[PDB]
Formats: C-alpha cells, structure tokens, sequence
C-alpha cells in the first residue's frame, strides 16, 4: 500500500507538470492542439511544430 | 523551474539587443550632424541675391 501511494503521488505530479506547461495561453506538450505553426517568411509561409503530448 | 522558464521567455520577447542599438546610435549621431550641416548650407542659399544689387 505504501508503494501504491507513492506511485499515485508520482502520476499526480506528472499530471500537474504536464498540464502547467503553457506559454501565452498555448501549449505544445499538453495535447490541447495538434500543432503550432509559426511565421517563417515574409509571404506568410509557416514553420510547423507538431504537438508531442507528454 | 517553471517560473524560471517563464521569466526567461518573457525576457526573450521583450529584451533588446544592445550591441545593435549602440551601432544604431553611432550611425544616428553622424546622420544628425550631417543633417545639421546640410541645413546650415541650405540657410545660405539666399546670400547670392545681395550681389545682384
């Protein structure tokens, strides 16, 4: 039971660390969106960064 | 660690690169002085009229 409580505390900490990784209201690692495209050139072509849910 | 990364990101957005700004200052000083001499030359254009009379 003690090892079980340790394991559950560790996974709850993982949920906290994963959910709180935001910047300017967006996150690439929490699974909220599929991808984040950023401007790459003057014509509006983007720079894709696929999301990696952790 | 999260507050550190957030402050570093806010600094990455707002902070200026001071070396480029020092170069821009060194350019603008000379540009302002050349403009002052250009206006000083422009002020004298009417002087030729006195020779006419």
């Amino acid at each position: 039971n003690a090892l079980k409580s340790d394991f559950d505390s560790l996974r709850d900490q993982i949920e906290k660390a994963a959910t709180n990784a935001k910047f300017n209201g967006v996150s690439i690692a929490d699974g909220s969106t599929t991808k984040l495209t950023f401007l790459a050139n003057s014509d509006g072509s983007g720079f894709t960064v696929n999301a990696k849910t952790i | 660690k999260l507050q550190d990364s957030l402050d570093a990101g806010v600094g990455n957005l707002v902070d200026a690169d001071l070396a480029k700004e020092s170069a821009k200052l060194q350019s603008l000083q000379t540009k302002q002085q050349l403009g002052v001499q250009a206006l000083s030359i422009a002020n004298q254009s009417s002087s030729s009229i006195l020779s006419l009379f």
